[PDB]
């Protein structure tokens, strides 16, 4: 349902007191993943990606389609940030989204 | 209810006014009735409760048929709270209805409170079609050039040269200070955000409608020389390019090595653009050519 783009709907499931009660260190990392998905962070999602790795670390294959969640999210910020763009520093349009430029540079030249 | 400080029973009298309004054919008490929706709603404050409600007020209203002369303070009791929880637009299509204001009452007030909010919402009307044939609605009235704000909506009207707002300071300071005409600028200034709200998209509504009428010109102010002359800084031009990015300058140049930037300059097909020119040039250097060529020919024979 995420996977859908409707991080309200997490929260209404969040929200059910049928479904809290299973609440717990799982779903909290989603309640991050949906926090930075309806904040449409990246950095945020990374620090998703960094504390919840140890319930990441025990994630299913679809590590795989978060993390084309997450790449998607990146997309949307580079066909953000550039389109304006003729010609731009690569730290002035790196620095909006604070990150390096080396996987940046890896996945805009993909 | 009111007086007794429950306002729980506000979702109660509300959610019976639904089914009270519909099933029969009312159009005395229902307009009457209808002052419910909004009356506790200050004290509910719902957003999503004004969504269910301007929605079912003005669903089919227009003039007839409905009096208490008291109509109209009504209107003014009903988008009032819309221009609280929408922000700016919502004003656009409800102090344009107004005008008839004066002409039900006497309107030596209505310079006071039409005659300021008359100008409001067509500075916030929006660039694109509403400014453009809105703003001869309010041209026209002779009560208009009464108005000391008449040369600021001239300001506002079309090819601004780049002014300076510190002279808009004084005219907005007087314009709080005297109570001669549109003494409700202090209720401009009534919250104690919603006016600095007003006030900061104000400045920023007409610092971005500048630079909308000198992009028509390709004349190249070269922005770096145009931050140091509006003496702001250029991360808030960064800011006011993230205002311009919504606001599709999505055709432009910026530049890696200098900041001049360039609102034309494309790509250029000759088969297309200087095909367009190169056109309309010979065409019109052509037939122009003929006209008064023969029109001329014709000048002289009046001479023999």
């Amino acid at each position: 349902k995420i996977m859908l783009n409707t991080p309200e709907d997490v929260q209404a499931l969040v929200s059910g007191k049928l479904a809290l009660r299973y609440a717990g260190r799982q779903t909290e990392a989603l309640k991050c993943v949906a926090q930075a998905s309806k904040n449409r962070s990246l950095a945020d999602f990374e620090k998703a990606l960094t504390d919840y790795r140890a319930e990441l670390r025990d994630d299913p294959i679809i590590s795989t389609h978060l993390a084309k969640l997450y790449d998607n999210l990146l997309e949307q910020n580079l066909i953000r940030v550039i389109e304006p763009f003729s010609r731009v520093q690569i730290e002035h349009i790196s620095s909006l989204i604070k990150l390096s430029k080396a996987d940046v540079e890896r996945k805009l030249s993909q | 209810k009111e007086q007794n400080g429950d306002v729980k029973e506000a979702a109660s009298i509300l959610q019976e006014l639904q089914v009270e309004t519909y099933g029969s054919m009312e159009k005395k008490e229902r307009v009457e009735f209808i002052l419910e929706q909004m009356r506790l709603c200050l004290a509910v404050k719902d957003y999503i409760r004004t969504q269910i409600i301007s929605k079912k007020i003005n669903t089919k209203f227009f003039q007839e048929e409905n009096t208490e002369k008291l109509k109209l303070k009504y209107y003014n009791l009903m988008i009032q709270l819309d221009q609280h929880e929408g922000s700016y637009l919502s004003i656009c299509k409800h102090y344009r209805a107004i005008y008839d204001t004066p002409c039900i009452q006497a309107e030596s007030e209505k310079w006071q409170q039409a005659l300021k909010s008359v100008v409001l919402y067509v500075i916030l009307a929006p660039f694109d079609n509403e400014q453009s044939d809105l703003v001869h609605r309010i041209s026209g009235d002779k009560k208009l050039e009464e108005i000391p704000k008449y040369k600021d909506l001239l300001k506002l009207f079309t090819t601004m040269e780049l002014m300076r707002w510190s002279t808009l300071v004084e005219d907005y300071g007087m314009e709080l200070r005297k109570g001669s005409l549109e003494s409700p600028a202090t209720d401009v200034f009534g919250s104690t955000e919603e006016g600095e709200k007003r006030w900061k998209d104000l400045k920023n509504r007409v610092v971005e409608h500048n630079i909308r009428i000198m992009a028509k010109y390709y004349t190249r102010i070269t922005m770096k020389r145009m931050a140091q002359l509006l003496d702001l800084s250029v991360d808030e031009s960064e800011a006011f390019l993230s205002n311009l990015v919504v606001n599709k300058t999505i055709f432009a140049k910026v530049d890696r090595l200098a900041g001049i930037i360039n609102f034309q300059r494309p790509k250029d097909p000759n088969n297309l653009l200087n095909d367009w020119s190169q056109k309309l040039n010979s065409l019109m250097s052509l037939v122009n050519k003929t006209t008064h060529l023969i029109a001329k020919e014709e000048m002289i024979h009046n001479l023999q």
